[PDB]
């Protein structure tokens, strides 16, 4: 009805601020912040 | 003379860090200052040279600390040159084979 259309456009948003917050590192380096936000992805591919 | 006499003999061990960030003008540095490093370095002063990215392997063929004579110091200072950089940073294997 009302806020299906507005919580999936709540959790897009969050899924922007996660695609900008990646910090890409060279020859497979990665700080800690890359590895939880690949544990991010998981939870926002399955709600979409 | 001026470093004989500034401070007592020691028992040094270079660490490098060659996990995939260093890669670039900052690897470039690194292989510059250990050769630097190393100049200081004199016969009574002993000297290994070690490196990590998610393991610490040793440089060279070495494994201990060796005399850092003119002959040592030459082997690391040709084996600190051809490093390449890749893989996880870890501080915790690299204090560990230290
Ligand atoms: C494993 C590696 O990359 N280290 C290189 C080695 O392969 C090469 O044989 C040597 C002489 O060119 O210089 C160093
Ligand atoms: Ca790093």
């Amino acid at each position: 009805w009302k806020p299906f259309e507005t919580i999936i456009l709540l959790t897009i948003f969050a899924n922007c601020v996660a695609l900008a917050v990646y910090l890409p590192m060279p020859e497979d380096d990665n700080n800690s912040l890359n590895l939880g936000l690949e544990k991010l992805e998981y939870f926002f591919l399955t709600v979409f | 003379w001026y470093i004989q006499g500034a401070a007592s003999p020691k028992d040094m061990l270079i660490l490098v860090d060659v996990s995939g960030s260093v890669s670039g003008l900052t690897l470039k540095l690194i292989r510059t200052s250990v050769s630097e490093m190393l100049e200081t370095l004199s016969d009574d002063d002993f000297v290994n040279v070690a490196s990590f990215n998610s393991n610490a392997q040793d440089v060279s063929c070495f494994q201990h600390l060796v005399q850092a004579n003119v002959r040592n110091k030459k082997v690391l200072k040709d084996a600190v040159n051809n490093i390449t950089a890749k893989g996880i940073t870890d501080y915790k294997k690299g204090f560990s084979f230290a």
